[PDB]
Parts: C-alpha cells; sequence; structure tokens
C-alpha cells in the first residue's frame, strides 16, 4: 500500500550485504593509480650492474 | 727480526716468515660482493668478502677475479685483500719484514711499479723484492740449471735456466691456465 521502513530497511540491508559493489568500487577504482618511484629495490638492480660486467 | 714472503702465484694465496717449512695459511684471492637487498636489519652490512670467509658465505656474494691471465686486474681489490691477509692471518705490520713478491715473468711493467708503488707507500716496509718463478723452482729443485713448467691458476710458463743465468729470449709464456680450461669444461 505503501513505501516504508520495512522495505527501505531491505533495500539498507541489502546494500550492506553486496559485497560486489563495495568491494569492485573500492579495489577496482584504487587499483589504477597505483604507482610512482624510481625503486631503490631498482637502485640495487643498477647497483648490481655496476658490480656487474 | 725477521723477514716475510707473500706467494702471489694466482690461485690460493701463500705467505709466510723465512724458514717454516710450509705458509701458515693460504687464500683464494676471490673477491666478491653482495648481489641482493639486505633485509636482515640487524645484519651488519660488509660490502666486500674474500678469502675462505667468502668462499662459506658465497651464495648471496657475487665473484670478482682479481687476476686475469697472471695479471692482477684491479689495484684498490688487491689492497684489500692484502691488507687483509696481513691483519687477520699475519697480526703482521708492514714494518716487521722485508718482503718479497712473486711474478709471472716477462709480463707489463705496471704490475712491477704500482706494485712496489703501493706496498713502499701504503704499506710501509723495510726491502721488497720481486723474483721470477723458475728461480724459486730451481732453488727448491735444488738443480742449478734446468727448465721449468708450471701452470698455475695464472699463465703458464716454459723457460729453460742454465746455472746462474737467465735466457730471457728462450722463455715462453702462456694463457692456458686451469681456470679458462675449466671454463671450457661448461
Ligand atoms: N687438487 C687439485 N688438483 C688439481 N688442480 C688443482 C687442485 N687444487 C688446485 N688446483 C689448481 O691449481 C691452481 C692453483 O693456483 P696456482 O697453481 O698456485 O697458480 P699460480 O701458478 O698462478 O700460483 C689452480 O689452477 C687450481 O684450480
Amino acid at each position: 500500500x505503501x513505501x516504508x521502513x520495512x522495505x527501505x530497511x531491505x533495500x539498507x540491508x541489502x546494500x550492506x550485504x553486496x559485497x560486489x559493489x563495495y568491494x569492485x568500487x573500492x579495489x577496482x577504482x584504487x587499483x589504477x593509480x597505483x604507482x610512482x618511484x624510481x625503486x631503490x629495490x631498482x637502485x640495487x638492480x643498477x647497483x648490481x650492474x655496476x658490480x656487474x660486467x | 727480526t725477521t723477514a716475510l714472503v707473500c706467494d702471489n702465484g694466482s690461485g690460493l694465496v701463500k705467505a709466510g716468515f723465512a724458514g717454516d717449512d710450509a705458509p701458515r695459511a693460504v687464500f683464494p684471492s676471490i673477491v666478491g660482493r653482495p648481489r641482493h637487498q639486505g633485509v636482515m636489519v640487524g645484519m651488519g652490512q660488509k660490502d666486500s668478502y674474500v678469502g675462505d670467509e667468502a668462499q662459506s658465505k658465497r651464495g648471496i656474494l657475487t665473484l670478482k677475479y682479481p687476476i686475469e691471465h697472471g695479471i692482477i686486474t684491479n689495484w684498490d681489490d688487491m689492497e684489500k685483500i692484502w691488507h687483509h691477509t696481513f691483519y687477520n692471518e699475519l697480526r703482521v705490520a708492514p714494518e716487521e719484514h722485508p718482503t718479497l713478491l712473486t711474478e709471472a715473468p716477462l709480463n707489463p711493467k705496471a704490475n712491477r711499479e704500482k706494485m712496489t708503488q703501493i706496498m713502499f707507500e701504503t704499506f710501509n716496509v723495510p726491502a721488497m723484492y720481486v723474483a721470477i718463478q723458475a728461480v724459486l723452482s730451481l732453488y727448491a729443485s735444488g738443480r742449478t740449471t734446468g727448465i721449468v713448467l708450471d701452470s698455475g691458476d695464472g699463465v703458464t710458463h716454459n723457460v729453460p735456466i742454465y746455472e746462474g743465468y737467465a735466457l730471457p729470449h728462450a722463455i715462453m709464456r702462456l694463457d692456458l691456465a686451469g681456470r679458462d680450461l675449466t671454463d671450457y669444461l661448461m
């Protein structure tokens, strides 16, 4: 007859229960701006190279 | 005082006072350094390693080999080796003895000049000499004439020596030593 607390809480719950949306939103969006450095791990690489040849 | 001799015939390196029957101990002249990020923070980082210490430690170390073809490749590395050998094995100070040096014959002056320069300056040492292998080989073998073949770690030799004299024209010198053979082995 209505739109109610009962239904709104249903929607709320389902929202809370839906893992796919929130996890995808955080992980996939945050996955893209991942990386910028002249790695010191690569500093190791360079140093080794210096020692290499 | 007393008199001390370094062997720098390549391979493990031999050092001992006059009149001992055999050198106190002997070291490969490997030199080696780290290969990987040092990730035990507890560890002290030492950046260069030599001798049986390295021979144990080898795996993450990687080797440099400071003598090619009997020619000593990189001086400061040698200096590291040399310093270590004195202090760690020998417990000896450069003043303490004359010191005697052991040379491939017929090879570039530079080894002479820098070796002496360093060891008189960097070490300060009463008396210095550099001597050609075959002479020692005769003295030990005790026949005043001869011809010697000794193909060590390093460059491989023919010298006839007659009693009391050199025939430097006679002499043949070859880079065929066992290391390169071994690399053929693979
Ligand atoms: N048990 C062994 N059998 C055969 N060859 C060896 C043995 N131990 C060491 N060698 C080889 O002998 C050499 C040791 O160096 P060395 O003969 O002192 O050279 P150098 O004449 O430059 O001093 C190296 O070529 C080493 O591989």
